[PDB]
């Protein structure tokens, strides 16, 4: 009996159970019920002295228990770790037990249920039906998940139900209330198992005159006054609010696989439940698959901060309390969690997710036709944009141009769309989807039939946006990847932090290496630098910190000791005894930063003879992500191209999350030394590269690297010679000036300032600066920031100006990646002139020869004459500001102005010229111009 | 005594409730129509009788969650015949600090310093937690105003009170508790009592005399 | 739970008496402040155990007291008063005497009308206290209140110090007493101004001097060795040979346990006359160059440092030879 697992959930009642929702080969759904236990790892002597005897105990072999408490030491006589080796056992307790000196207590019982039984949460199995007794139609009982989930077959494909919904409510306040305002429309995107994608919008009768209701029934709609009277094949339906809410309740109680919605946990589902209770006095009944437990829909919060101060804000996320297996998903919470966008409205999210390009076909009065094809613009973007156009109404051209469509044509490939926008000169225009300029508040004060139907369209498009976005973010495959990398149920994948996802891989590891890390001592905190700020080519490190915790073999259990020295003349004695004792390269002594004064040494000693748990974890993660990148490079199907992409991304996310998890106090990977160590090794490596990257190159085969290629942390006899021999054309002159970098970049100042001469030389340097200057597993990569991409501040303060791999006949673009100046709630008058002031700001940084005089006189004259011309002419319109109102006196040297034109810009006008000083090399003209700008 | 639209058509309060009482009127007016759609307990005539009690001379709030569905009285945990469930239990479990056992009644409304507070000011008679939807806003508001004049909070509830810090826009000493509505009353393992006393010292308030409330 | 009541009562108790608390006491103070906020959202030397029992008994003789004010001066645990809310001083003093503790005596002329302490009421008081102990104390007790407002007499002036050395405080123990300019050895009370404080000889330093005794005066604005001084600094014998030293250390049973648990920078700065305070502040000011765990070169970038290196190499060598 073959099944594929969709979701794992537990019953929250008197009886603890664990359910498996799975789809068979032929599309039938079967649930399986496992007794849920508590799991305790207990040594042999404890097990033998147990009273009463445990319910079930299975051996675990000889595990070594390692005490990983870090004890500082003021002399070089460090006692070795306390490491026992005992025969362990696994105790399975139906009801919780208080058992003393039991270890491995940081791992959930669901992780144990998976690992001990050898079950992947997303695998596809051939269940030995000899054990699954039947309790009711569609539910089996499995007492022995060991011998029933034995034979594991390869992954096959199954059908999956869905429901993407959205509602709209009457209002005159900012947000409606369940008591005063009734819901107007209610749209759905019901995707059955068979594949039937049915869209339909229910409209509220009771806001219409009977005359317009009859007009609508004449026009095209259906009318229902009962529940059994509706059918989802009709695209528009008119009904009261009681039948509307009863249909909503009838849908939400179905066993869909997912029920997706954007911020539909806080607003939509809550509004529906509350209003249904008010109107009809009914509730939404989620029944358990064994029909032996029914709950009512009730939304509950879950604060997410792993550290909460006083008077702060934690991202409270609302969840449904359903217990039937359906994964009530909310795209809003997922998007806020996974990606750090600029804003999180559905409109802007769409406008940045569904994009394409459109070439003008035939202009006209108040109209314009755009074509978008695969062979012309980026492959796949035209197809997704044509998938969004089937329901959308208001298409957005490159900027601030929102146009109501007139006619849309979905070709076999591409799209042709007519827009009601005034004439535009340029032939190409980038089309993004969605801002929908409508006065809903005003549209509700004159509600009639045409407006009812307009809003029904507005609502069905918003209900289908939650499907286009659900497919864009590949959530259905990221879920099944996370539910297998992190050994967790498909429902608990995005609900938790790193400290919770990391425990499945870690527990699977500790049963190979047979270690058990314990801590019989409390931990102390020492605050640190949580974020770096700083200010040509761009080479980055291949996941620097996993590579460092693998190079240095950093771990809590492979720490020999932290030899510290109070003051001078003891650090020296200790340094000499650390040069003789603990010698390279089996031990590595890293000079961490002093944890408390008075101390000047804090040297940490790591033994590099056995692979710790953390470095072995990281190596497995890197190896699997590499395997999946390879398997994706060779993927032929369009489904495998998604499965393997999701798996690779999952391994990336779980690998990058370990370094932050070592400095996190209440974590299963905590070690103050290793955290403070890999931060110092990485910094030393970065500074080493910066040291040897300031070297000139001439008479090809020099690239002197500016210094001897001396390996840090020890000598290694690696042909230490600055002058190397490259393989590029002979006559060259370029020097690379100072490089700064943060941790995942080292920008070197190339003295060429042109493409086609950097891409080649940099691609041949990166091969020569990661095979001749780096040592063990510190690889590098390469990109290029074309013509001084504005480096205002730390990482997320730049423009895009992309030049990745090709520079011959290549197409760059320079819109933005700032995520720093795009947000409203600010002025609208004087700024947005950057859209006109950038063409002269991007051009004052792209000359190199006349650049100095041009930029200085340009900033000076431009800003002084902008001040005077705004004070005299009153020219700039009121459009936007675009920076992340205010009033200020103008008498001395809804957003509407005053009588003196120097009201509120005298601060932004100097903050702007303050932001843009770190892109030149002038130290006298720039700062003096700044000082004189005040008068 | 502000005059609301629906029952009881007016709410007489104490002089220390005006920092809130104004918006309570609209909060109650938008929900009253459905609120009095069913006869609740307490009756609509004693919804806000606890709004008569001053908050200056009080420093501890033993916050229940919902009144006794079988005819609560508008003052939490009170008993006109001392024959209820949780009140006799807490009187018993508190009969050990004072060391006395003789009581004809024990209301927290006469312990000078403590104020019994019902989170949800009403419930459908016979049902529990059945008027939460009608009360959420006013309940959060009344609690936030009760905590800005006193400083201690003893939520008599195990899981009913789980996110109390979220529904409070200001830091106040939020002690928690375990609902003795369960079996064994669960009050023996945890000595919740006298923790209020210890915590009333770090700002020099007087300890609660839990004997002040018996009937003699 | 009751377990929580334990640390809560401890928090309250220690919060009541921060003034007399220890380092681990203020540690528990802040740790319990945090353990409370994260659940509810808002010295002297060692006193013997045969003395600890009597002190625990005397703390109960009158429970109005919070701590035991033991004056730790010149390796003497001499108390001047027991701060007990109701207990008289003479009763606690008689109890301590029955236990074997150092209680002082009072000799003064009392007046039925309180007169303001002045030149006479401090000089004659110091001269009439008749106590043969080293202290500038002028002591009194008033009936009706337990507050302590002590008086004393001296005058601040300048003098040029003699050296950085010691005066024999006890048996084979020379505790540092920098001799005054006239010749007297000053009476240093607390280890703050007693280790090597202002070791500077011939320096014009301002101190609060009197006719016989005195005290050190800190600034207001801007702010001699050998094997001999090692053998008596841990009290085994007098010596001038390393073999003698190590052999006498072997002959001991507890002195070896004392050396085993001390560092060599400590032991070499403690038996030299300036353990930590400004020493390290200078040893960090100097670049160093050593070999085989023996300093051989130094460069500034106090006075007993050359000889300090000379005895430091010696203690390192004897520790190596013994261990």
């Amino acid at each position: 009996m073959d099944v594929r697992c969709i979701n794992w959930f537990e019953s929250h009642g008197e009886n603890r159970f664990l359910y498996l929702k799975s789809r068979c080969r032929n599309g039938e759904t079967v649930f399986i019920r496992f007794p849920h236990y508590f799991y305790y790892v207990v040594t042999d002597e404890i097990y033998q002295s147990l009273s009463p005897p445990p319910f079930n105990a299975r051996p675990m072999g000889k595990m070594r228990t390692i005490d990983i408490d870090e004890t500082i030491s003021y002399n070089l006589d460090i006692k070795d770790r306390k490491c026992s080796v005992a025969d362990m056992w696994l105790i399975e307790e139906p009801k919780k037990r208080s058992i003393q000196n039991a270890t491995m207590d940081e791992f959930f019982n669901i992780s144990w249920f998976y690992i001990s039984n050898g079950i992947s949460p997303d695998g596809c199995y051939s269940l030995d039906e000899q054990y699954l007794t039947k309790i009711n139609n569609g539910c089996y009982h499995c007492d022995d998940p060991r011998n029933c989930f034995a034979k594991e077959i390869p992954r096959f494909d199954i059908p999956r139900s869905y429901l993407f919904l959205d509602i709209e409510c009457h209002f005159d306040k900012k947000f409606p209330s369940v008591f005063i305002n009734p819901i107007s429309h209610t749209s759905y995107c019901y995707i059955d198992l068979s594949g039937k994608r049915l869209l339909f919008t229910l409209i509220n009768e009771e806001m219409l005159t009977e005359q317009e209701i009859q007009e609508a029934v004449d026009r095209g709609c259906l009318r229902i006054q009962s529940l059994m009277e509706m059918d989802y094949e009709r695209e528009l339906v008119l009904c009261s609010e009681i039948v509307l809410l009863r249909i909503a309740k009838q849908l939400l109680e179905l066993t869909f696989d997912y029920v997706v919605t954007f911020n539909g946990h806080n607003f939509d589902l809550r509004y529906i439940t509350n209003r249904l209770e008010l109107l009809t006095g009914e509730k939404i009944i989620f029944r358990s698959p064994d029909k032996k437990e029914a709950v009512h829909l009730c939304i509950y919060e879950r604060n997410q901060s792993s550290h909460k101060g006083v008077c702060g804000m934690a991202n409270t996320t609302f969840h449904v309390n359903n217990n039937n297996g359906t994964i009530f998903f909310d795209l809003y919470s997922f998007i806020q969690k996974s990606e750090k966008l600029d804003s999180y409205k559905l409109d802007s999210i769409s406008k940045n997710a569904f994009s394409c390009m459109g070439k003008v076909l035939n202009r006209g009065v108040r109209e314009m036709t755009f074509i978008g094809d695969d062979t012309t613009d980026a492959k796949g973007k035209a197809d997704t944009f044509a998938k969004v156009l089937t329901t959308g109404n208001y298409v957005t051209v490159d900027e601030d141009i929102i146009c109501k469509v007139i006619r849309k044509d979905i070709l076999e490939n591409g799209f042709k769309v007519v827009l009601s926008c005034p004439t535009l000169p340029n032939d190409i225009y980038k089309l993004s989807f969605g801002k929908d300029d409508i006065d809903l508040a005003q549209m509700y004060k004159d509600y009639n039939l045409n407006i009812a139907l307009d809003m029904a369209r507005y609502c069905i498009h918003d209900a289908c946006l939650c499907q286009y976005l659900w497919e864009y973010y590949g959530v259905e495959t990221k879920t099944d990847a996370g539910a297998a990398t992190y050994v967790l149920p498909q429902s608990m994948v995005f609900e938790y932090r790193a400290s919770t996802i990391i425990k499945g891989p870690l527990l699977k590891l500790l049963l190979e290496t047979k270690t058990i890390l314990v801590r019989s001592e409390t931990k102390q905190k020492f605050p640190y630098e949580g974020g770096k700020v700083f200010a040509v080519l761009i080479f980055d490190y291949n996941s620097l910190y996993p590579n460092v915790c693998i190079f240095g073999n950093l771990s809590p259990e492979t720490l020999v000791g932290v030899v510290v020295s109070t003051n001078r003349l003891e650090e020296e004695i200790n340094n000499q005894l650390l040069l003789q004792k603990y010698p390279p390269p089996r031990y590595i002594t890293v000079h961490c930063e002093p944890r408390l004064p008075n101390l000047i040494s804090e040297i940490a000693i790591f033994d590099r003879s056995i692979e710790g748990t953390i470095p072995r974890l990281l190596r497995t993660f890197l190896a699997e992500r590499a395997r999946y990148k390879k398997m994706l490079k060779q993927a032929t199907s369009s489904t495998e191209k998604a499965i393997y992409d999701s798996m690779q991304y999952t391994y990336k996310i779980v690998a990058n999350s370990v370094y932050g998890l070592m400095g996190f106090r209440n974590s299963a990977l905590y070690s103050y030394a290793s955290a403070k160590s890999c931060t110092s090794i990485g910094r030393r490596m970065i500074l080493y590269l910066e040291s040897v990257l300031n070297g000139a190159e001439l008479s090809n085969g020099m690239l002197r690297f500016a210094n001897t290629l001396s390996n840090p942390f020890y000598m290694d006899d690696r042909d230490i010679n600055p002058i190397v021999k490259t393989s590029l054309p002979i006559d060259y002159r370029f020097r690379f000036r100072s490089v700064y970098g943060d941790t995942d970049s080292v920008f070197t100042e190339i003295d060429s300032q042109d493409v086609d001469k950097s891409i080649e030389i940099a691609k041949e340097l990166e091969r020569l600066i990661n095979s001749r200057v780096l040592f063990n597993n510190f690889k590098i990569e390469f990109e290029a920031v074309y013509k001084n991409l504005i480096m205002q501040s730390k990482k997320k303060y730049t423009t895009m100006k992309y030049s990745a791999s090709s520079n011959s006949k290549s197409v760059p673009e320079r819109i933005n990646k700032g995520t720093s100046e795009t947000r409203r709630d600010v002025s609208k008058f004087h700024k947005n002139m950057i859209k006109t002031y950038k063409t002269r700001l991007s051009e004052m940084l792209s000359e190199g020869r006349m650049n100095s005089n041009q930029v200085c006189i340009d900033i000076l004259r431009s800003l002084e004459t902008d001040l005077r011309s705004e004070f005299d002419s009153r020219s700039s319109p009121l459009e936007l500001f675009m920076l992340s109102a205010y009033i200020c006196p103008a008498n001395v040297p809804s957003f509407k102005l005053g009588s003196n034109q120097r009201i509120f810009y005298e601060v932004y006008f100097k903050r702007l010229t303050s932001e843009i000083v770190n892109l030149l090399d002038n130290k006298v003209l720039c700062i003096s111009f700044f000082q004189r700008m005040f008068g | 005594s502000v005059t609301i639209s629906h029952a009881p058509y007016t709410i007489t309060y104490h002089d220390d409730w005006e920092p809130v009482m104004s918006q309570l009127v609209e909060f109650y007016n938008e929900v009253a129509s459905w609120l009095l759609r069913d006869e609740t307990s307490p009756i609509p005539d004693k919804f806000f009788i606890q709004l008569k009690q001053p908050l200056r001379n009080k420093r501890v709030c033993v916050c229940g969650i919902d009144p006794y569905p079988k005819d609560g009285t508008g003052v939490p945990f009170e008993s006109p015949n001392f024959t209820k469930k949780s009140i006799k239990e807490i009187a018993s479990s508190i009969s050990r600090l004072t060391g006395v056992i003789d009581y004809k009644g024990y209301n927290l409304n006469i312990i000078d310093g403590v104020i019994p507070w019902n989170y949800y000011l009403s419930c459908k008679l016979g049902e529990t937690k059945s008027h939460a939807i009608y009360w959420d806003k006013i309940s959060k508001l009344l609690l936030q105003h009760i905590t800005k004049h006193v400083s201690v909070l003893y939520c008599l509830g195990k899981t009913d009170f789980s996110n109390i810090r979220a529904k409070l826009e200001s830091p106040v000493t939020t002690i928690v508790g375990y609902h003795p509505a369960a079996r064994d009353h669960q009050f023996e393992k945890d000595r919740s009592f006298e923790i209020i006393n210890v915590l009333l010292e770090l700002d020099n308030k007087t300890p609660i005399n839990w004997a002040q409330g018996f009937i003699y | 739970s009751s377990a929580d009541l334990t640390n809560l009562k401890e928090l309250l108790s220690l919060y009541k008496s921060l003034r007399f608390s220890d380092s681990v006491a203020i540690e528990k103070y802040n740790s319990l402040v945090e353990w409370g906020t994260s659940t509810y959202w808002k010295n002297s030397f060692q006193i013997p155990d045969e003395i600890r029992s009597a002190c625990n008994k005397v703390l109960d003789s009158d429970n109005g007291i919070d701590f035991l004010r033991f004056v730790l001066l010149n390796n003497r645990w001499i108390m001047e008063d027991a701060i007990s809310k109701y207990q008289s001083p003479v009763n606690i003093f008689k109890l301590a005497s029955e236990y074997g503790l150092n209680i002082p005596n009072y000799l003064e002329i009392e007046i039925e009308e309180d007169t303001l302490f002045d030149d006479e009421l401090y000089s004659i008081m110091e001269r009439s206290f008749d106590d043969t102990f080293p202290k500038i104390s002028i002591s009194y007790i008033k009936l009706g209140e337990l507050k302590r407002q002590v008086v004393d007499f001296f005058k601040f002036s300048f003098m040029y110090i003699e050296s950085i050395k010691v005066d024999r405080i006890g048996d084979n123990i020379f505790i540092p007493s920098v001799i005054t300019k006239s010749g007297k050895k000053i009476l240093v009370k607390d280890v703050d101004h007693l280790i090597r404080s202002k070791v500077r000889e011939h320096t014009f330093v301002k101190v609060k001097k009197k006719n016989t005794f005195s005290i050190l005066y800190d600034y207001d604005g801007n702010g001699i060795a050998g094997l001999k001084q090692l053998t008596n600094k841990l009290d085994i014998n007098e010596c001038a040979t390393v073999d003698e030293l190590v052999d006498e250390i072997n002959k001991s049973g507890t002195v070896k346990r004392k050396i085993k648990n001390q560092s060599v920078f400590d032991l070499s700065r403690e038996c030299l006359g300036y353990p930590e305070a400004d020493f390290i502040t200078l040893v960090n000011n100097m670049r160093f160059k050593i070999e085989n765990c023996k300093v051989v070169n130094f460069n500034i970038e106090y006075g007993n440092f050359n000889q300090f290196v000379s005895i430091f190499n010696t203690v390192t060598d004897v520790k190596k030879r013994l261990f």
